């Protein structure tokens, strides 16, 4: 409405309330979901054109049905971990399969301007591989973890059907624990003096504590020492994270965590 | 506690790590066990060799597997 | 870590994320191609005529932004304010020892 | 009001509240904003000037 | 809920298989750089044997 | 509260720097009438510490924090509570709601 | 009365300050630790000297890294 | 015990006042300790004299800098 009328001034237009009728059904055309996809793809190249305002609506075509690829980026940014440390931190057969599926070479998913983002609307693909329903375990694991880590959007993410929740959940929890329990924290700036701490870690034997940083291997060994049943402190961290969460809607991984952990 | 391989409840076991990145874990049978309420409770013989009885105690401090991909055991 | 592999099938993996940039723009950079700021405002619709359309149209839908743009230049247009020291920023010189200036002097 | 009421007493003038209807796309006008700065930057210099208001 | 079947018995069996799948996630490393976990001997042999399989 | 960041980290990081400041005030005499205080040279130790470093020096606190197993201490945890609790009527998605729902437990 | 290094738990070590507003850090092994069980329970041995053993006295109470950066260790 | 100053220490030093209307603070090593509830726990060497045993000993009822400016301690 307002985004187009750069001081033309009208009023109310779409009379009768939506019943999917005079509204939603507009993009079944192979040739029109094509036009959205080409306008967007072009005006991505230079967004500083006079007529770049077009993308006020063509945006949603970019990575339409690619939420899994979207989830991945968010975990990274939430964990603060590298582009691959997260990959190493995957500890489920069925989530690593989906993860191979997403990252298969020769697909240009990591090139700036490409056909890739529009494959559904551009009619390149009928059933996308980086979808959140064809990677339905990576979605649940990535989201639960991100949430347990103070995520704002994870709360309202869809909980997939027919996946290995149990196995997917301790895995998420342990990850969350690791990245939660210990932080980065190194002096960044200084004037004359600074904290040296390179070879310094343990004198030894007090221990029992969780590992130092976030080495997937160290944690997996530690977890093996706790007889593989997650420990009080872990179970507390979660309860801690998910209580105080309010107004969760059903079928979200949010309502899931809160029911799984707050007791 | 009165056992044959128990006397070494004060003796050093220096485990050399990776390189100079981390320091040795100066371990003994007294940081892993109290008296007889942990050692004479799970596979505790007197026939046990020094390293074959220490390695068991690596469970008490919950760092057997934690310290496996680290040191030369 | 430019090499990660599935520890069972031993095949390579190349973890990657979709592109994002939106790089910033610093105040200084603008003052390298242009040493002026383009103000497109003037309409020859006679100073006084505007004063009535920014009022009667200030109801709904009326009062075009061209009306308020042209009127607002109109009123503030005059030259006032003795410069009591100096003015210069970003290699641009506005005032000197003691000019006078106006809002419009940009 | 209290300001847009210097000497002459004048009440509300627009009718429909903000709601992106009346003075919305003003701040989208690369000329109104560009004038707005001018006024402000200018008066920030002569903070004491008569019409600094 | 089906009718005229053996409840005080399918539920035990079920709850057991439930406890089993529950108490034992797969959880094994899936990607690595150079080092990884392998979980060798002392994987069962240490007389912890009291907890579930 | 900004989206897509290192929450359980930026927070801890801040809790420290927050604890440091309000845990030790500059605190020092400013005007006199003949007499005043001082204690720069006069400070002793020999295991009498086990308490947070005096003043707001970065590298000292950092040491102290290395001492505390890099996890926040019950007291610096409690500090937070007292800070955040007793706030009333917060807006949604603000760092204020974040702070209260993080620390007020 | 046991090990060997435990005899010198009465005698002190002194580390010299790093700055001008500081006096030396004088520390003893009897003071840092609890009794004896604590000394071995945190990984003490008899095969040690003083400096290498008095730093393990520092750490368990949670003040190694502070000294490390305030005194000459 | 085999120390020259631990229990057998009951000598009050006449620390002159700073204000021109007061009476000297004359304290010992039991107003500042108990037995083994402070000497073993925090601070103190057996090699110290009469001043530095009461100087570092001056902390029990929580006063050292308060008596620093009001007396010539």
């Amino acid at each position: 409405l307002t985004n187009q009328c750069k001081m033309i001034n009208e009023q109310f237009e779409p009379l009768v309330p939506e019943g999917r009728d005079i509204f939603d059904v507009w993009g079944n055309d192979s040739n029109y979901t094509k036009i959205v996809a080409a306008v967007d793809m072009f005006f991505h190249m230079f967004k500083k054109h006079e007529c770049a305002s077009f993308r006020y609506g063509t945006i949603v075509s970019r990575f339409k049905d690619c939420a899994a690829l979207a989830t991945f980026g968010h975990l990274c940014k939430i964990t603060g971990m590298s582009t691959e440390d997260v990959t190493t931190w995957i500890l489920n057969r069925e989530v690593a399969d989906e993860m191979v599926q997403m990252m298969l070479p020769g697909q240009e998913i990591d090139k700036a301007d490409s056909y890739m983002p529009y494959l559904i609307d551009f009619g390149l693909s009928s059933k996308s591989p980086y979808s959140s329903v064809k990677n339905p375990a990576f979605h649940f694991w990535g989201q639960l973890t991100a949430l347990l880590l103070r995520s704002t959007r994870a709360r309202n993410a869809r909980q997939p059907d027919d996946i290995e929740y149990t196995s997917l959940t301790t895995a998420g929890l342990l990850y969350a624990y690791a990245v939660g329990s210990s932080a980065d924290l190194a002096q960044q700036f200084c004037v004359g003096d600074n904290k040296y701490t390179p070879d310094d870690s343990t004198g030894g034997l007090t221990t029992n504590a969780p590992p130092q940083g976030r080495d997937v291997v160290e944690w997996l060994g530690w977890f093996e020492d706790q007889n593989r049943k997650p420990t009080p402190d872990m179970m507390q961290y979660a309860k801690r994270a998910v209580m105080s969460l309010q107004g969760l809607r059903e079928k979200t991984i949010g309502k899931y965590a809160k029911s799984e952990f707050d007791k | 506690a009165v056992s044959d391989v128990w006397s070494l409840s004060k003796t050093s076991m220096t485990f050399q790590p990776k390189k100079a990145s981390l320091q040795p874990l100066t371990i003994s049978l007294d940081e892993l066990f109290s008296s007889r309420g942990e050692f004479i409770s799970v596979g505790g013989n007197g026939r046990m060799s020094h390293k074959e009885a220490i390695l068991l105690g690596l469970r008490y401090k919950k760092l057997y597997n934690q310290a496996r991909v680290k040191y030369s055991l | 870590s430019v090499t990660v592999k599935r520890i069972i099938d031993n095949t390579v993996i190349v973890p990657k994320l979709p592109a994002n940039e939106d790089p910033v723009e610093y105040p200084a950079d603008y003052f390298r191609k242009s040493k002026e700021i383009p103000l497109y405002i003037n309409t020859t619709k006679s100073l006084s005529d505007l004063r009535g359309y920014v009022y009667q149209g200030l109801k709904s839908g009326n009062v075009s932004i061209i009306h308020v743009n042209s009127y607002l230049y109109g009123a503030l247009k005059d030259i006032r304010g003795k410069l009591d020291k100096d003015w210069s920023s970003f290699g641009i010189n506005i005032g000197k020892a003691g000019d006078t200036i106006g809002i419009f002097d940009l």
